[PDB]
RNA sequence: CCAUGAUAAGGAUUAUAAAUUGAAAGUGUUAAUAUCAUAAUCAAAAUUUAUUAUUUAUAUUAAAUAUGUAUGUGUAGAUAAAAUAAGAAAUUAAAAAGGUAUUGUUGCCCACCAAUUUUUAUAAUAAAAAUAACGUGCAGUAAUUAAUAUAUUUAUAAAAAUAUAUUUUUUUUUUUU
RNA sequence: UAUACAAUUAUCAUAUUAAAUUGUUAAGUGCUGAUUUAACCAAUAAAAAUAUAAAUAAUUUUUAUUUGUUUUUAAACACCAUUAGGUA
């Protein structure tokens, strides 16, 4: 009766509680892509509409 | 879907014995020989002399499983159907007359007691005698000289 | 299936000469085509 | 409602059982099996044995199958197909496996000829179990007894395979908790 | 796959499994697209190899070390000859030529039905009836066709030194006087 | 240990890993070794003595010589003697097919001497063509004289009904079982007991315990046990009352091929005390193409 | 192994270890034990427990034979009797189209060379004892109508 | 090493085919034709 | 099979030559590849190698 | 390129020369150990069963008087190639032949009709089992199909060796034992093993190396 | 390793020795081994395959399709009633020619594996029978203890070693022998091969 | 603040034997990106914070100053540890079975929504095609009640449900009981 | 811009020599009542069983015409309703 999703979470979150990277290195993860820790970064040049800081 | 896990590396089973025929090879280094420029090896030098057989086409070419393509493998017995049943009553009838002449192995340059008695059942058909009657015979025949040997080793 | 057909093989030189005995140009040389216009000047 | 139906023979106030039961009844005719208990042979192996042949005949999955729910003509020969071909494979498989155990007994039986020739006929027999010690009748009478009670063939069936009745159902016939397409 | 490259000389497609075979007697070289004779894949090939090649008994092609069609007769002829030669491999009393064979696929089809064991459409001329009610009904008091001597014709062919008259010579196992050109 | 099961002994390695195999278990005790083996060494003795007094320690060997049995040579040389050798190597020259002493062989020989003990001119070739029945009869494989009826009546295997006997419904489903009791005439003696009806439906182990054996067993037994006094007050109503303590001739007709038959079956074995059970008959209505069934997931 | 390019899944089975389909052997000593401790009796019945183990002493030498049987067969069977997921599988209808092909042509031909792969329409169950005059009873081949 | 074990030979006492030779290892149709000097492409004229 | 190369990871000398290795896991040997037999350091003809 | 019967890739045989046996047993030969010996005589030309349907299709039964006698009239002769239920086996099963399988359904449903027959089951299904064949446990079928009945066979051949072989055994060790014990324990036994061997151990009379006893 | 090249430098000639025992027992009638013919084909073939100009699956193909005698199968009628010939005489020349030869520095190496790789082999199923893809080289092939006349065919090495929870952390702790050492910088806490941590008392 | 790298914890199958029951996949401090930065114990000090074995009813505060709190039927839920000089003993590991993804499920892809625009057309037309970021979804991709074909039907959209016919659905042994 | 398919086997609409069509049986309590289902559920509920032997391969299918929507007792049953039924 559950809804799909939620069971989704649920079974990975068990799956995450009751239980690779080097030994297979996609393209994303080499070139940091999929990794959420690398991030863009913007040009320094302030923008005008934006609410200034303290 | 489902494919087996060797169908990749499965062998072609029309053309895998082309590449090993005989003729492919023989063909092939008499021509590198009459180019001039190839010392002929000890097999070729021995089998131009020798060619191999003509008529051993494969049964991979022949798709035919009744072809007896190869006459140093061929395997039917000369024994027709009849003879085969003569021969295997006697047997079946007198242990002594079949085991006589093999025993342990083949003995294949002396006399054979099942070929005697084969030859003599053969005699006392064409006389007029019939099958079970010329096998009686004969057999008690047979047991005759036995009983003759068996009375000198008394002796 | 949307592709054309192809020989297995190709068509021996020989024959595709030899079947070609009835052509236009045979034809021409042969003189079958009346003329009824002016032709070459 | 079908006799096979999921509610056929429905118990409920408003629902009357067709047919008459009792002596000549619905099922007079309709009898698949009938059999004379007699003492000495319990009922309950009597209704094993049935069981068993009705399991190992491959027809109570058949009698399920087409009962409890409604498959398409196309889905039955599918499966029937599939059955005989894995029959017949099984079967080619199963050839091989009697061949070569037909070559372990012969095997067998030349060890055994050897143990005859280093041991004697005599001594073979003898250690097989011959009567040579039965200086009295009821010294082989013995063994006749004891080989007379062994040849005593209890009945072989087995017990049957419990059902398994899976959520929704999508397998009747489904005996066992290994999944199938 | 090598299909999906070479279409010229693989069909992979379904129902054209039989080939495209010319050394049958079929009224055409298709022999997925004739009529007359229907593969059973399940259960020939016994004796012939592969399912789509013709019978033994209906072959056109013929190997260096296989034995030819044998000769119907339906030794007597053989007294001039050895004494001891036994009947000829190459004779043979009952060979029918166009002898049709069981095939589940033409004579005992249940596509139809759900292909259960009770059913499915059979036909009984393919194969002589083995049933006990052939000869009790077929039984007379008179003599067979042998006795009675109906038959005028005799064999196809005039007069066959093995057969219908005693046998001289030498025999011929392969063709070779059989199979020669005269140079006068 | 870190929220996971903990492994079973068997994948610890050996407790006693670190100790010799002479330890576990020790074998103390070796200064009783020499003394039990003259222990027994003297009471063999005096076993040996007792056995020589029953008897004779004595053997002897006997010098034969071999011109003795010249007397044998010559019986045996005879013509007679080597005619009967000869017919005896003749008789077991036959093919045998026993390549040792088989107790299967002997048993069956055996009982067939037991048993024993317990118990012109020839037709020739032209006669057979000539008689063609001969040769049906000789391939026949039918029984051939007088041929008991039992073998020919279509209601020898058929049950014997009386008038008498209660004929008992036991009913298997997917979740349900039933067990119902009529007469002959068909009336219906208790009403239905359905594991519905009993409260084992819809309760623990549901939707899997409800068609088992167990619940099977227990709504049989508990209708049997109140169906038999309402058997009895019915049959004395009727004016036929029971014996004393007579056994209630019970006809079993079994259908559904579920699990709840084997309890059914065993509860009514169990009750037998007084259910003499004369007939068992199972029933499915084996479906061959009827209507349409209510469609399923697949 | 893998025979006609299927690998066996299991081959324990075919030997009958450790499934249903074991061999029975001392069954009649097997049977005086079970009486003998179903029966209330007096005390337990170590010589029946002696008796069956006496005769069944020799089962583990026996099962160590069949077992070294097996793996020799297994041996053999890898040797020459499979191809090792070589030719394509026989244990599935749709790897046997060709010999439906032949029933669909069988019926093709049968019926006027006009319907092919086709069925009968299906009809109610009593299609012939409930429809009026005038109305198809029996049902008629594809092409028919 | 591959190419001195499969390394071939022809008869050059005629110098050239004598009639069409047509074949197709994968599925490219080849033609050998005799010619009165070596027409072909670059590659294929220098390997003849 | 350790039936046939026996339970030794060293050549069979005694201690007093082999000394445990720094950073490395494995014992080393001052008198590099030289190794002296048991008898070496035992007196001649030794019972049990004992002084 | 695979045999029919099973897909074997080589022509079944175990012996193929006359001489195997001879070149195997050339030093026994030449000893004269074999002068007598049984296995290699009897077993010299020995080749496996013919293991195989010689009508796999199904045309051989029933017999002609059985087709004769395969009426509506007679439930009996229906019953005995029917299943107990009263359905018809499958080809796999029980190939009958084509002309016996529609005798049978059209006998069947003539039966039915009339009422000679039941809907279900069969009412000669115990005395139809003499006509049916049995496959006795006892005798061995060379060609069974199922192959429980060989490795049962295998098995008692088995058993009967190794009981060979445990008999003479044990009559070895008997014949021992009485030996060393009418020469007696001082004079028979040897001083290494009245000085080493004469002392309990895991081999000499040890107690229960086994816990739980 | 030591092992490894004495087992390497022993089996290097084994080829020869499985195309001899595949031709004196796979050919059915191979004729009169005897006639100098036949015994030349032999050897030729045999140092063929020796020397590496010819495969044995081809040098198999010529020997059994080689010229021997004309009406070959009417004259075996006379001798053979099933083709199957006596395998002392091929066994001979397969002797003498490895004899005659320098194939070996031992002479009776030869004739022994010869012998052994024939009265091994008699007493398995199919004996002779070999299926025709697997019986020599080949793209697909059997394991080396798989092989028809292999020299180590019949084994019973130890295959089922039990392990316990801490083996795959353990898998270094026993008395291994290490093809490159442990550092402290791969291995935080690893002793040695060598340590003993709960040593016995010896005399 | 941010200002590249590097050690930890985490026992599930190479076993007795002349032997060890702790892992490499990474844990605050350590070696390239800068661009207001004085945050540092030398005593006597300020619980709100996941990752910690405390002494239970005969005798009780002396040296650097050192714990005043909670007696309540060994008592809910939830949860921790050990088969190694300790003491524990018959039911257990050991099958098959998949990419439409290649940026490889944090993936392709689907219509609708939204935005630009092109072609046929001049009729208040219709149809078709291109497009990297939006919105609603999760339809398909062994893909979460299988998929394919035709017909009907519903409608925010992929589609969904039925009737019939198929499997480019991954598969599990009955030769007359 | 002009400049050489195939014809030995090609999966979306090119069917054309083929034996079909029709059988008249089955099932009939009301009784003190919990059947089916993952769950809800609706109202008498049991049922329809017969085949083969026999119709030429052709020279104008150039030619009629034909391919699972086919209308009524039950059992199945898609839109829609939501306490939950309708509908091939
Ligand atoms: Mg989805």
């Amino acid at each position: 009766l559950t809804n799909r999703w939620h069971r989704e979470e649920a079974a990975k979150k068990m799956l995450d509680q009751l239980r690779r990277r080097f030994e297979y290195q996609k393209m994303g993860d080499v070139l940091e892509i999929n990794n959420a820790k690398v991030q863009p970064k913007g040009f320094p040049t302030l923008t005008r509409g934006i609410k200034p800081g303290c | 879907y489902k494919m087996p896990k060797n169908m990749g590396v499965a062998p072609r089973f029309d053309t895998w014995n082309e590449k090993y025929e005989p003729w492919e090879h023989m063909k092939r280094m008499g021509r590198l020989v009459g180019t001039g420029f190839y010392i002929p090896p000890e097999w070729y030098n021995h089998f131009r002399m020798f060619p191999p057989i003509n008529h051993n086409f494969q049964q991979e070419k022949t798709l035919n499983p009744h072809n007896a393509s190869e006459p140093t493998q061929d395997d039917t017995s000369t024994l027709s159907p009849e003879r085969v049943a003569l021969r295997d009553e006697l047997a079946r009838k007198s242990r002594l007359v079949a085991s006589e002449g093999m025993r342990y192995y083949n003995i294949f340059w002396v006399r054979k007691p099942l070929d005697t008695m084969e030859k003599e059942y053969y005699e006392l058909k064409r006389r007029g005698v019939d099958h079970g009657e010329a096998i009686r015979k004969v057999l008690q025949g047979f047991y005759s000289g036995l009983a003759v040997k068996k009375r000198v080793a008394a002796i | 299936r949307s592709g054309k057909a192809r020989a297995f093989v190709f068509r021996d030189p020989s024959l595709r000469m030899m079947r070609a005995g009835s052509g236009y140009q045979q034809l021409r040389r042969m003189g079958m085509p009346m003329q009824v216009g002016m032709g070459w000047r | 409602y079908m006799m096979y139906h999921r509610k056929a023979m429905g118990t409920m106030k408003y629902s009357k059982w067709k047919g008459a039961h009792g002596g000549i009844s619905h099922f007079y005719g309709r009898t698949p099996m009938v059999e004379e208990v007699r003492p000495n042979e319990p009922i309950t192996l009597v209704d094993r044995r049935i069981m068993h042949y009705v399991h190992h005949s491959r027809l109570r999955h058949f009698q399920l199958f087409r009962s409890y729910q409604e498959k398409s003509n196309s889905t039955e020969c599918k499966l029937r197909e599939g059955e005989m071909l894995r029959r017949r494979w099984h079967r080619r498989l199963q050839k091989s496996f009697i061949a070569f155990m037909q070559f372990k007994t012969m095997k067998v039986l030349e060890d055994q000829a050897r143990l005859v020739n280093t041991y004697g006929q005599a001594a073979v027999n003898a250690a097989l179990g011959d009567p040579w010690n039965a200086t009295d009748n009821v010294a082989r009478e013995r063994k006749s007894a004891a080989v007379r009670r062994q040849v005593r063939a209890l009945p072989m069936v087995n017990v049957v395979p419990k059902h398994v009745a899976t959520m929704k159902q999508i397998h009747n016939d489904r005996f066992n908790y290994r999944w199938r397409v | 796959p090598i299909e999906f490259r070479f279409y010229q000389r693989y069909a992979n497609h379904p129902n054209r499994q039989s080939g495209i075979q010319f050394l049958t007697h079929y009224n055409t070289h298709q022999r997925f697209r004739v009529n007359k004779d229907y593969i059973d894949y399940m259960h020939w090939g016994k004796e012939q190899g592969q399912a789509r090649l013709p019978h033994r008994h209906q072959r056109v092609a013929f190997d260096f070390n296989d034995q030819l069609h044998p000769t119907r007769i339906g030794y007597a002829w053989f007294a001039s000859q050895d004494p001891t030669f036994g009947h000829h491999p190459d004779l043979s009393s009952s060979f029918d030529p166009n002898y049709r064979v069981f095939s589940h696929p033409e004579h005992w089809n249940k596509m139809f039905t759900k292909r259960r064991p009770g059913e499915g459409d059979i036909d009984l001329s393919v194969l002589p009836s083995r049933s006990l009610l052939g000869p009790l009904m077929a039984h007379s008091d008179t003599k067979g066709i042998p006795y009675f001597k109906v038959d005028n014709r005799g064999h196809s062919n005039g007069r066959v030194p093995g057969v219908n008259a005693p046998f001289f010579g030498e025999f011929d196992q392969k063709m070779m006087q059989a199979m020669s050109r005269p140079l006068n | 240990r870190r929220g996971k099961p903990r492994p079973r002994a068997g994948m610890f390695p050996d407790k006693y890993r670190r100790v010799p195999m002479l330890l576990k278990p020790q074998q103390g005790g070796q200064q009783y070794f020499n003394h039990f083996l003259i222990r027994s060494t003297n009471d063999r003795l005096t076993q040996q003595d007792v056995d020589n007094a029953s008897g004779q320690a004595h053997s002897f060997i006997s010098p034969q010589l071999p011109q003795m049995d010249w007397r044998n040579m010559s019986a045996r040389s005879s013509e007679e003697s080597i005619r009967e050798e000869m017919r005896q190597l003749a008789e077991n020259d036959v093919m045998q097919h026993q390549r040792v002493f088989n107790e299967r062989m002997w048993y069956e020989k055996e009982e067939e001497h037991r048993m024993k003990a317990r118990s012109p001119r020839v037709l020739g070739g032209d006669y057979f063509k000539t008689r063609f029945g001969y040769s049906l009869v000789k391939n026949s494989e039918m029984t051939q004289g007088p041929v008991d009826y039992s073998q020919l009546d279509m209601w020898g295997e058929m049950p014997r009904y009386t008038s008498d006997m209660v004929f008992l419904y036991l009913v298997s489903r997917r979740r349900n079982t039933y067990a119902v009791a009529y007469t002959y005439e068909g009336k219906r003696i208790l009403n239905t007991y359905t594991a519905g009806n009993r409260g084992l439906k819809g309760g623990d182990r549901g939707f899997r315990s409800e068609g088992s054996t167990d619940n099977g067993h227990q709504v049989t037994s508990m209708y049997l046990n109140d169906l038999l006094p309402k058997l009895r007050e019915m049959r004395a109503s009727e004016g036929r009352p029971m014996g004393r303590g007579e056994k209630v001739e019970l006809v079993v007709r079994v259908m559904g091929f579920y699990n709840g038959r084997q309890g059914a079956v065993r509860a009514v074995q169990d009750r037998a005390n007084e259910f003499h059970v004369r007939y068992f008959e199972d029933i499915t209505p084996f479906p061959l193409n009827g209507p349409k069934m209510p469609r399923g997931v697949f | 192994p893998s025979h006609s390019g299927s690998p066996v899944f299991t081959q324990a089975k075919l030997i009958g270890l450790s499934g249903e389909e074991q061999l029975t052997m001392c069954q009649s000593e097997t049977m005086a034990l079970r009486l003998c401790m179903a029966k209330a009796g007096k005390e337990t019945c170590e010589r029946e427990s002696r008796a069956l183990d006496s005769c069944l002493g020799r089962v583990g030498h026996l099962r160590r034979a069949m077992s070294e049987a097996c793996w020799e067969f297994n041996d053999w069977f890898i040797q020459n009797v499979s191809d090792n997921h070589t030719k394509p599988f026989q244990h599935r209808p749709h790897d046997w189209r060709h010999f439906y092909a032949q029933e669909k042509l069988v019926r093709e031909r049968q019926q006027n060379g006009h319907a092919y792969g086709r069925r009968p329409k299906q009809f109610s169950f009593g299609a012939r004892y409930v429809k009026t005059d005038g109305y198809g009873k029996r049902p008629r081949l594809p092409y028919n109508k | 090493r591959e190419a001195f074990s499969n390394i071939i030979a022809v008869d050059l006492e005629q110098e050239g085919p004598m009639y069409p030779v047509r074949v197709n290892a994968d599925g490219v149709r080849v033609l050998l034709y005799p010619a009165r000097r070596i027409v072909a492409n670059f590659r294929v004229a220098d390997i003849l | 099979p350790m039936s046939i190369r026996g339970p030794l990871v060293r050549p069979d000398v005694p201690e007093d030559q082999y000394v445990d290795s720094w950073y490395i896991c494995t014992s080393m040997t001052h008198h590099m590849g030289d190794y002296r037999p048991w008898s070496a350091s035992a007196p001649p003809n030794a019972f049990r190698f004992r002084p | 390129r695979e045999g029919w019967l099973f897909g074997q890739q080589v022509q079944l045989h175990y012996h193929r020369f006359p001489d195997e046996q001879l070149i195997t047993n050339l030093s026994r030969w030449r000893t004269g150990e074999t002068v007598g010996d049984i296995a290699m005589q009897q077993f010299r030309n020995a080749q496996p069963f013919d293991i195989e349907d010689k009508d796999p299709q199904g045309v051989q039964r029933p017999s002609p008087e059985v087709y004769m006698k395969l009426n509506y009239k007679n439930p009996a002769t229906i019953s005995r190639f029917l299943t107990r239920t009263g359905h018809m086996y499958p080809a796999d099963i029980l190939p009958l032949n084509p002309e016996a399988v529609v005798k049978l359904r059209v006998a069947k449903a003539q039966a039915i009709r009339i009422g000679l027959y039941p809907r279900f089951g069969n009412p000669f299904w115990f005395r139809s089992q003499k006509f049916r064949p049995k496959a006795y446990q006892e005798n061995y079928d060379p060609t069974t199909y199922s192959t429980k009945r060989t490795v049962e066979h295998f098995a008692y051949n088995w058993v009967q060796t190794d009981r060979i072989r445990r008999y003479f055994r044990e009559l070895e060790a008997v014949h021992t034992s009485g030996s060393a014990s009418a020469r007696g324990s001082g004079g028979g036994t040897t001083a290494e093993h009245k000085q080493q061997d004469q002392f309990y151990s895991p081999e000499n009379q040890p107690i229960s190396l086994h816990r739980n006893n | 390793r030591r092992f490894k090249k004495v087992y390497d430098v022993l089996s290097e000639n084994d080829d020869m020795f499985i195309w001899l025992c595949h031709t004196a027992m796979s050919v059915l009638n191979p004729g009169d081994m005897r006639s100098r013919l036949i015994y030349n084909h032999l050897r030729i073939l045999a140092e063929s395959v020796a020397s590496g100009e010819m495969t044995q699956r081809t040098a198999f193909r010529f020997f059994e399709s080689a010229v021997r005698s004309p009406a070959y199968r009417e004259i075996a009628k006379r001798q053979l009633e099933g083709g199957a010939a006596t395998r002392l005489a091929g066994i001979s020349a397969a002797a003498d020619v490895m004899r005659r030869m320098g194939l070996t520095r031992r002479p009776m190496s030869s004739y022994f594996e010869l012998y052994q790789r024939i009265v091994e082999r008699s007493e398995a199923m199919t004996p002779w029978g070999f299926p025709p893809l697997f019986q020599f080289e080949e793209r697909l092939s059997l394991e080396p203890r798989l092989k028809f006349f292999s020299r180590a065919s019949q084994q019973s090495l130890e295959r089922r070693r039990r392990g316990h929870v801490m083996t795959p952390h353990t898998t270094l702790h026993g008395r291994r022998i290490f093809w490159i050492p442990p550092t402290w910088n791969r291995a935080g806490r690893f002793l040695g091969p060598h340590v003993t941590l709960y040593p016995g008392m010896t005399p």
